[PDB]
């Protein structure tokens, strides 16, 4: 049976242009919904259906199988909102351990409300312009649609209840087509009670990824003042930017005594010895900045905002927050992946790791301000992106100040 | 012969409005005798049916005279009904572009301006299409029609007519790999590589197909043969360009006249290499209105004196061929003009280009060049399915030391340095820590809101100072002014400090041309010095050099 669904009171389906695709990509869509349509899962449509949601194609890594990824960003906004009858784990990010499983194919087990199924419309397009474009829509419920685990939630809420009941420790939360399990387990057992939960999906009607997180081991980023010998005029004018620039977030923070060592023109490579009147200042400050954060809350009414600065040589520094200088989470991305070769690829993959955290902490994803031109963004990020969520974002286009400050 | 029907699409008018309900129009005796014979035989031919009193809804229908002939045409006017009606998808967005299309020996045309009639309108649509030939002298009650077929002027015929043939021509192409099938209009083209001997059996094949579903075609040769015009290209069967290109010569020009002569080399310049277009719209800076007959300033005619002699002569591209390699190439022309071409063997163009930067007041070579690589490979994806390689005028050197210290995330593909004035380089660098040695200027700017009087100085480690008065000028003016006057009176080496925000943004944007002269001399004092540290301090925080500098301008 299905269970219906309905658009948001004021608005149409989504009217979304296609994107242009490689070579590469189309083969792969053009074969994924050739089985698609075969299985009952899509039905190709005519003319009278102007509703359309960008596609593409995304190989998860390591590997030589596509994924087939619809753009619902806009249907999700748009169709209406689907309270029932989840708000959040607040202890998913406390676990050791934490497991996430591609469970999307259970979706396609169940039948879309036919109003509501034009609306899922789609288009796999032909290089240069060629043919008409192949159109489909959704039979069934689709992976990345906010409907879909909502609709299916009944359904797999009593698929496990055993799993859950015999094991009432471990944590289970659901975000769109991903299943997130946490535990503290030994990472061996972690992996057991894991790989049994899929074999128990498996039966009980490729999930066989996991992608393991450390909550426990997340690595958080407090302001910090440097500790040196030898003061220059340069070191203390930075120190004292820095120090302005923090109180803007720590009331208690004071510059007077380090600014009054800077008393006449000097050289800005000249050492200068510091007082006692600034190492105490200076002290004072530290410990203010060891404290956390006045009047910071989460309200869950509000959007996310994440921003992330470029710190060179493969650094990137990062914030959440909802509210300006009320940070709910800093980090910086001190890894490899990507280049030293690719900027763009270092960002999307910056963008991902930094959505996954803000779904396992918040149950929500943030919207991404950006350091990179629009037009470079969207020319390469869907060459490199392997999720299958796709966050909100906008462009910065002015080189911020407080860039360095960060790291 | 049993044939296959045609399957309707159901149609639907936009929710909470209803049928058009317009007024006939009066016309002379002599329409009126016109449009019953005309309608007499579409009645005859299924297209419309005579309908009664109740269906409410009309549709004014009109009789055009065709290009003074003996003959009489009928013209419904839908407007009202398309305002009406749902809106559909149209999968004739785009047109194909002639550098994508791939070279064929032969190509036929076959004519389906009958298969167009062939396709049925929804039943329960039918009745919107009312309309009514009045009647002679208004005396007895006008002829009521409805339409049966999709009728020319409605909204969604072009859509279903279209995706009506595309269906039936599905599994023939698919069957059928080494043809194409291009649905232009009325008439069907197909080409292949095949010899004309097989490429007729084909084309015979095709007709049987169509015949599947009663659709008739019409066993003539075309009178389209190769070259064909289509979209403002003339499309040969190797070969391809624009049409006939001239550009007037004119004692007199007027807005009109650029934007139409600024059109012609947009369109030109996807296979002329060269065409540049700056001088010129920038006489067309920024108003609606033909016209006013505006001057050629002394560079337009230079600059369009240099395209008239690259139209001289035709130029064609060539077609597209898989199993090879594509290569973009660009060149630097100056004035923000950018200019590609794109091939896949030496001198032989698929197509070329131009690429011009936007709105803005400071930039730099290395971001100019990089939108336009990003310009060229969308276009590629969009006409060849994938990316170009490319030829660029910038050292390896160069780009990898702007990508690693640029705040912004940036990126290139695959490329190579082509050594050909002139190359795109970085103008000067700004130091990553304060100079031993080299003085320090602590520089700063005022100005009064109301008055709009300022100053603009500076005063160093040595003793060195400057405070000069000005007029006519803003706080972010004069806070330029001041990092500009450390510049003139430094030595090559030098270590400024500031506590303008503004004036930071704008150089670690760091551009190497700018709207304002004032952002162009701090450029040009760059270039002269060998080494520059540029530090930022905030504001009133009770520092030396600077909590100085901010009284002797502040007044
Ligand atoms: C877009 C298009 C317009 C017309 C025609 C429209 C009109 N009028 C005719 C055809 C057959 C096509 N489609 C394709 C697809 C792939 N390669 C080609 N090659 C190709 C087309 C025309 C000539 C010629 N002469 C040579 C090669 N054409
Ligand atoms: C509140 C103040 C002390 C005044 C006087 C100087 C002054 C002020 C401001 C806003 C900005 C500057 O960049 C500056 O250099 C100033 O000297 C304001
Ligand atoms: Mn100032
Ligand atoms: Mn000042």
């Amino acid at each position: 049976e299905t269970v219906p669904v309905k658009l948001k009171p004021g608005m149409d389906g989504p009217k979304v242009k296609q994107w242009p695709l490689t070579e590469e990509k189309i083969k792969a869509l053009v074969e994924i919904c050739t089985e698609m349509e075969k299985e009952g899962k899509i039905s190709k449509i005519g003319p009278e259906n102007p509703y359309n949601t960008p596609v593409f194609a995304i190989k998860k890594k390591d590997s030589t199988k596509w994924r087939k990824l619809v753009d619902f960003r806009e249907l999700n906004k748009r169709t209406q909102d689907f309270w029932e009858v989840i708000p959040h784990p607040a202890g998913l990010k406390k676990k050791k351990s934490v497991t996430v499983l591609d469970v999307g194919d259970a979706y396609f087990s169940v039948p879309l409300d036919e109003d509501f199924r034009k609306y899922t419309a789609f288009t796999i397009p032909s290089i240069n312009n060629e043919t008409p474009g192949i159109r489909y829509q959704y039979n069934v419920l689709p992976q990345g649609w906010k409907g879909s685990p909502a609709i299916f939630q009944s359904s797999m809420t009593k698929i496990l209840e055993p799993f859950k009941k015999q094991n009432p420790d471990i944590v289970i939360y659901q975000y769109m087509d991903d299943l997130y399990v946490g535990s503290d387990l030994e990472i061996g057992q972690h992996r057991t009670k894991i790989e049994e939960l899929r074999q128990h999906l498996l039966r009980w009607g490729f999930l066989w990824m996991g992608y393991e997180l450390h909550p426990d081991k997340w690595t958080v980023q407090p302001i910090v003042l440097p500790e040196k010998d030898s003061w220059t005029v340069n070191d203390i004018q930075k120190l004292v930017g820095k120090l302005n620039w923090a109180s803007q977030i720590y009331p208690g923070i004071k510059v007077r005594q380090l600014s009054k060592l800077l008393r006449g023109t000097k050289a800005l490579t000249e050492v200068i010895p510091l007082t006692e009147e600034a190492e105490l200042e200076l002290a004072e400050n530290r410990e203010i900045l060891k404290e956390p954060v006045h009047g910071v809350y989460y309200d869950p009414s509000k959007d996310l905002i994440a921003e992330i600065q470029k710190q060179g040589q493969g650094q990137w520094t990062y914030q959440i927050y909802q509210e300006p200088f009320k940070n709910l989470k800093t980090g910086k991305y001190a890894r490899m992946r990507g280049a030293h070769t690719n900027d763009v690829k270092q960002l999307t993959e910056a963008v991902q790791k930094i959505t996954t955290e803000s779904i396992v902490i918040w149950g929500k994803t943030p919207k991404f301000k950006l350091p990179i031109q629009k037009e470079t963004w969207e020319t390469w990020w869907t060459e490199y992106w392997q999720a299958t969520w796709i966050p909100e974002w906008e462009f910065v286009n002015t080189p911020p100040l407080v860039k360095l400050w960060y790291q | 012969v049993p044939i296959s029907p045609i399957e309707t699409v159901p149609v639907k008018l936009k929710p909470g409005m209803d049928g058009p309900k317009v007024k006939q129009w009066p016309l002379t005796e002599e329409k009126i005798k016109a449009l019953v014979e005309i309608c007499t035989e579409m009645e005859k031919e299924g297209k419309i049916s005579k309908i009664g009193p109740e269906n409410p809804y009309n549709t004014p229908v009109f009789a055009i005279k065709k290009k003074d002939s003996t003959k009489w045409r009928k013209l419904v006017d839908f407007r009202e009904l398309n305002k009406r009606t749902q809106d559909f998808w149209e999968v004739q967005l785009g047109i194909p572009h002639p550098a994508g299309l791939k070279k064929k020996k032969s190509v036929t045309v076959l004519d389906v301006g009958d298969a167009y009639f062939s396709v049925p309108l929804d039943e329960d649509f039918r009745k919107y299409t009312a309309f009514t030939i009045p009647s002679i002298n208004n005396e007895t009650p006008g002829i009521r029609y409805q339409y049966n077929v999709l009728p020319q002027g409605w909204k969604g015929s072009p859509a279903i007519f279209q995706s009506s043939m595309t269906k039936i021509l599905e599994p023939f192409a698919a069957q059928n790999p080494d043809i194409v099938i291009y649905q232009y209009m009325d008439d069907l083209y197909v080409g292949s590589d095949l010899e004309i001997g097989q490429h007729r059996t084909k084309i015979e094949e095709l007709r049987q197909h169509l015949l599947r579903w009663g659709l008739t075609t019409p066993d003539k040769k075309h009178q389209k043969e190769p070259p064909f015009l289509w979209m403002g290209y003339e499309l040969h069967p190797d070969k391809w360009t624009v049409q006939p290109i001239v550009l007037p010569e004119k004692d007199s020009w007027t807005v009109n006249d650029i934007q139409k002569l600024v059109g012609k080399l947009n369109w030109a310049s996807q296979i002329y290499p060269g065409i540049k277009v700056r001088q010129l719209s920038k006489l067309l800076r920024g108003t609606k209105a033909l016209t006013e007959v505006i001057p050629l300033t002394e560079e337009a005619e230079l600059e369009l004196a240099e395209n008239r002699e690259i139209l001289k002569e035709p130029v064609h591209g060539v077609y597209y061929d898989p199993s090879k390699d594509l290569i973009a190439e660009i060149q630097k022309q100056g004035q923000g003009q950018w200019t590609y071409q794109i091939y896949q063997e030496p001198f032989k163009n698929l197509k070329t280009g131009k690429y011009a930067r936007m709105r803005g007041a400071h930039t730099n070579d290395v971001k100019q060049l990089t939108e336009a690589v990003q310009k060229i490979t969308t276009e590629s994806i969009v006409i060849w399915g994938k990316t170009p390689k490319f030829k660029l005028p910038i050292q390896k050197e160069t780009w990898e030391t702007w990508w690693t210290e640029y705040w912004q995330a940036t990126w290139i593909p695959e490329w190579e340095f082509v050594n050909t004035p002139p190359l795109v380089k970085l103008w000067y660098q700004l130091e990553k820590e304060p100079i031993v040695g080299a003085e320090t200027f602590y520089v700063d700017g005022a100005a009064n809101r109301e008055t709009k009087l300022g100053k603009a100085g500076y005063v160093t480690n040595k003793g060195r100072q400057k405070v000069v008065p000005l007029t006519n000028t803003t706080n972010q003016k004069t806070e330029l002014q001041a990092i500009y006057l450390a510049l003139q009176d430094s030595g090559l080496e030098v270590n400024i400090v500031t506590d303008s925000q503004y004036a930071l943004g704008i150089i670690q944007a760091q551009p190497d041309k700018s709207e304002s002269e004032l952002v162009n001399q701090i450029i040009e004092q760059l270039i002269k010095k060998e080494k520059v540290y540029l530090a930022w301090v905030p504001a009133h925080k009770g520092i030396g050099g600077n909590e100085q500098v901010d009284k002797l301008v502040s007044a």
